[PDB]
């Protein structure tokens, strides 16, 4: 679970700076830094493959323009009033990402959990029998009666 | 040949010449009888008269009666001069041997060959012991060679030579039998050069360490752990002895019976040096430069800067890129100027294998891309360039933060799960290959099918490749 | 010149390991030829692999009548090219008279042998007296007349292996008739060039020698394992 | 799929096979980046570029017997190796 | 008979490879066999092995 969360950060930090970058101009609000670098791309591990970055289905309608309320700034314009970011840029930049941790990360976990299960199991039964003897020790050690009564005891 | 010995031992004129003798039994193959009644009264021996015979007994595979005459006293170096030298690889070195030894030269090329190849070179046309093992082990004499080996000074620099050599002549695609014995012998020879060293460490530790370490005066120009690197042989280097010198050589002056936690907790409080929590077993000063001495925390105090500088990298990329670079720009600039400077020495103190490792490959590129993105960065008053500089920063952004992973792989955790990593990418392409054929079929029938003579690139790629692309994280096409 | 074989050499390897881990003087010729090279072999072989813990002491005893290059000094020599042995740490010549003079070290080196065989030393386990144990394995006159001059003397231990020279002939019979039969059965070469004027000596030497056949042990063939020596000792 | 969890199979048989050898790669591959932090004289990370300058002072200017003894050390364990193989 | 052990054996495998790369050698390397493909007229050089 470790190895899967250090490489699974790595990618996110990576794909959530650059994104942020070439989309956007100096956001100066750290909530607004940390739901789109650390958030959003968190989300594309579950199948949600982030939205921003298609610039035929990004409508103006989400922004700001400057940070005065909840919405996202846009992505910075052109002097024709355009998006900047160039689309094949970003589209692959996507889809390299949603490859690397939505198929093959989460699948790479599949592996290593399938390996330690083919070798704990012979062991388990002796660890389990092992941590026996403590609630075996711990139940029959005191004078007990039944618990809502122990207080009186 | 005891019949013809039994013959020429009774004819009462001979039974001086035990020269006649030794040369018929060496001719035939009589040790037993050769030791029972040649070399038993201690009646007539002259140690230097065994040497025609001994040359006879290199040239047609006596291992067992080279032997006898070493047991029984001749001096090798005495004997192995240049002329003997040149007769075993001029005239009693085979002649397929020498094409796949071209073979080999020219398609599997590497340091020690091209060492032997020039020796090779200069007796067809000074440690001799190890050019006569040469000479018997690339033959494929497999007993012979054992025999001189037994007789060598440094046996575990001439086993791991040898298993290099073998293990390089086992890949000449013709005459694939030879290839087997010649990878049979180089197992074998590596096998011997495990289990003595294994010995030689379990007995003393400090020696075993000096013998790790040594040349042999031009050997083949390499020492003993440089042999067993070039020929990765990892089983010489995974063995607890090499793994324990280099443990012992990793904390540096730092006992390894301490705890982790008490190094990095005395490395973020600078002045804590000069306390009882870490033992400096393998005054005041000395504990001081022998704490910031030792590899293991100046890597940890350079992984701590890596750190800060991607934080830098990152605050200076999102939140603070104006048209005049600022404080912290100049800043983030001078820390790659440092990481230029730690590269380039390595390009200094490596040469042209620096080349080799493709992480100093994207290495150098990262360098030259952010370079680039200073030479777009600082034509203000153009926001094209502006903007196209800051794309170039975060690409290389890309670059930097990926190097974590290479950094993080001398983990005793999360290390032997990074080399891992890698062995998977034959699996990714046999994906990538069935989804891309699956993907490029469905793409253009559906195209096909639904539209009609569509004349824009982009809304070609837009419905072939990438929608059904994103159909493989559950989109259903719509 | 002497044959080595590894029975011999595993022998005199096990014997030098004993020496070591007693703490006992091995007397030897001590010239450069023949067997005292391997047992200088072995001492400088024990000294490089351990160099503490009783570092061993042996003696060698020569005839300085047999030795090429001689330097008189008060002064260090350097002696290069009998020759003397390159690995004996210590060495003893006796001095006598012309060149060609063998057997002349044997009286003080049996002298020698009877002092430390009276010598009295009670941190032991003998009851003091510091216990002295012969060791013949090859050939000669020397061999011989060492023996029995051991033998007549007091705890002589004499120790003999079953290969050899006249280690084979002592270890075969363990009369006149039967030492004849054995002398021509197991030196077939020597015999040739020998007066039987001294050939009835022999007889007698070697019936001195079976006297106390108490005093007298051999190491057999079917005994070839390990330890041996020290059962031998 | 069908297509996803074949590779779920490929990558659990290829981290089945190289469990056993991925210590040994992992431990041969420390050699390399303990021979390149042993090697050169490394002070502290941001202050190595002023060391870098030590070296521009450089271009601003510019048969042992112990080694006998540890072979003749190695030669009585590899008579003692030897011993073993034949006594086996 | 689909005797495949057969055939998995070293020498029909080395039979079926020589015959298999053609005049060309099996010890040269194949991204110098695929070069000199698309460059036709590179035919004439030493980067191909033809014993
Ligand atoms: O020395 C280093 N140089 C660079 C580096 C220097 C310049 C450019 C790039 N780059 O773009 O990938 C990387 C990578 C990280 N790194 C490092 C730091 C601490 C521990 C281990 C390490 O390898
Ligand atoms: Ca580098």
């Amino acid at each position: 679970v470790f190895f899967f969360l250090f490489l699974f950060a790595v990618w996110m930090v990576a794909f959530g700076v650059a994104r942020q970058g070439i989309l956007r101009q100096n956001e100066q609000r750290w909530r607004w830094i940390f739901r789109s670098v650390i958030y959003e791309p968190y989300l594309a591990m579950f199948g949600q493959v982030p939205s921003d970055v298609d610039s035929t289905t990004y409508d103006f309608s989400h922004c700001t323009f400057s940070g005065n309320e909840s919405k996202p700034l846009c992505v910075e314009l052109d002097e024709h009033n355009l998006p900047r970011f160039p689309e094949w840029i970003t589209i692959p930049l996507v889809c390299i990402y949603m490859l690397s941790t939505n198929i093959l990360l989460v699948n790479l976990l599949v592996a290593m959990f399938g390996y330690t299960v083919g070798i704990v199991q012979e062991n388990n039964d002796q660890v389990w029998k092992f941590q026996r003897y403590f609630l075996v020790q711990e139940y029959c050690n005191r004078l007990n009666i039944p618990f809502p009564f122990v207080v009186f005891a | 040949s005891y019949a013809l010995y039994k013959a020429f031992s009774t004819n009462e004129q001979d039974k001086d010449n035990w020269n006649g003798q030794l040369k018929l039994l060496l001719e035939w193959n009589q040790l037993d009888l050769a030791s029972d009644e040649i070399f038993t009264n201690d009646r007539r021996w002259e140690s230097a008269d065994l040497q025609e015979v001994m040359f006879t007994a290199l040239i047609k595979d006596r291992p067992k009666f080279v032997r006898l005459f070493l047991e029984n006293g001749l001096n090798l170096q005495k004997f192995l001069t240049n002329e003997v030298l040149t007769e075993l690889f001029s005239t009693h070195f085979s002649t397929l041997v020498y094409r796949n030894l071209q073979i080999a030269k020219n398609s599997y090329n590497d340091a020690l060959l091209t060492f032997v190849w020039k020796l090779v070179a200069n007796f067809r046309r000074r440690h001799p012991l190890q050019a006569l093992f040469i000479w018997a082990i690339l033959q494929n004499k497999k007993e012979l060679s054992k025999v001189i080996w037994e007789q060598t000074k440094g046996c575990t620099l001439a086993a791991l030579g040898a298993s290099k050599l073998l293990k390089t002549l086992a890949k000449v695609k013709n005459d694939i039998n030879a290839a087997g014995e010649s990878e049979e012998l180089a197992n074998e020879y590596e096998t011997r050069a495990v289990e003595l060293f294994t010995e030689c460490y379990s007995n003393d530790e400090d020696l075993a360490e000096q013998l790790l370490v040594y040349s042999c005066e031009a050997w083949g120009g390499s020492n003993c752990l440089e042999l067993a690197v070039e020929a990765t042989d990892q089983h010489f280097i995974a063995q607890p002895g090499v793994q324990n010198f280099l443990s012992k050589q990793w904390y540096g002056e730092i006992s390894r019976d301490t705890k982790n936690w008490k190094i990095i907790l005395c490395l973020f409080i600078i002045p804590l040096v000069g306390c009882g929590l870490v033992s400096f077993r393998k005054k005041l000063l000395w504990y001081y430069v022998a704490f910031f001495t030792s590899p293991f925390v100046v890597f940890s105090w350079n992984v701590v800067f890596y750190i800060a500088f991607l934080l830098l990298f990152a605050y200076v990329l999102l939140m603070d890129f104006h048209s005049v670079p600022h404080t912290p720009e100049l800043i983030l600039y001078a820390l790659v100027f440092v990481l230029f400077c730690d590269e380039v020495r390595q390009w200094y103190m490596n040469g042209v294998n620096y080349f080799t490792d493709l992480w100093n490959v994207m290495d150098t590129l990262g360098l030259f891309y952010f370079i680039a993105g200073i030479v777009f960065r600082l034509h203000s008053s153009n926001k094209s360039s502006l903007y196209s500089g800051r794309v170039i920063f975060c690409l290389d952004y890309i670059i930097f933060t990926l190097r974590l992973i290479h950094i993080f792989t001398v983990s005793r955790n999360l290390g032997p799960k990074i080399i891992m990593l890698q062995r998977m990418l034959i699996d990714v392409f046999f994906f990538l290959f069935l989804f891309a054929v699956w993907m490029v079929a469905f793409g253009v029938a559906r195209q096909g099918i639904l539209r009609q003579n569509e004349q824009r690139w982009r809304w070609i790629f837009r419905s072939v490749i990438y929608e059904p692309y994103l159909a493989m994280f559950g989109q259903v096409p719509s | 010149n002497f044959a080595l074989k590894p029975r011999m050499r595993k022998i005199f390897s096990r014997l030098i390991y004993i020496a070591q881990s007693k703490g006992a003087w091995i007397l030897t010729g001590g010239t450069h030829y023949g067997l005292m090279k391997y047992i200088g072999e072995v001492v400088r072989d024990n000294t490089i692999s351990r160099n503490s813990e009783e570092n061993i002491v042996a003696i060698g005893i020569a005839a300085w009548g047999m030795v090429s290059n001689r330097d008189t000094l008060i002064d260090e020599g350097h002696f290069s090219a009998y020759i003397l042995d390159n690995n004996h740490t210590h060495l003893l010549l006796v001095d006598n008279g012309c060149h060609g003079h063998p057997t002349v070290e044997a009286k003080l080196r049996n002298q020698l042998e009877k002092y430390i065989s009276e010598r009295t030393s009670q941190d032991s386990n003998y009851g003091g007296k510091i216990p002295i144990v012969c060791f013949a394995q090859g050939g000669g006159r020397e061999t011989l007349k060492a023996i029995n001059t051991s033998v007549k003397s007091k705890i002589p231990c004499v120790v003999v292996e079953g290969s050899g020279q006249i280690a084979d002939v002592i270890a075969s019979l363990v009369t006149s008739s039967m030492v004849k039969e054995k002398l021509v059965r197991f030196l077939p070469r020597t015999v040739s060039r020998l007066p039987e004027e001294e050939i009835e000596s022999w007889i007698k030497w070697l019936k001195e020698i079976l006297e106390s056949s108490h005093l007298l042990t051999v190491i057999k063939m079917e005994e070839a394992g390990d330890e041996i020596v020290s059962n031998a000792i | 799929i069908l297509l996803v969890n074949l590779l779920v199979a490929m990558f659990g048989y290829t981290v089945g096979i190289v469990q056993e050898n991925n210590d040994q790669v992992w431990k041969f591959q420390r050699y390399f980046l303990v021979q390149e932090y042993c090697n050169r004289l490394n002070i502290p990370f941001p202050f190595v570029v002023f060391a870098y300058f030590y070296m521009v002072v450089k271009k601003c200017f510019k048969f042992r017997n112990e080694d006998n003894e540890t072979l003749a050390w190695e030669g009585v364990m590899k008579e003692n190796y030897l011993v073993k193989i034949n006594t086996k």
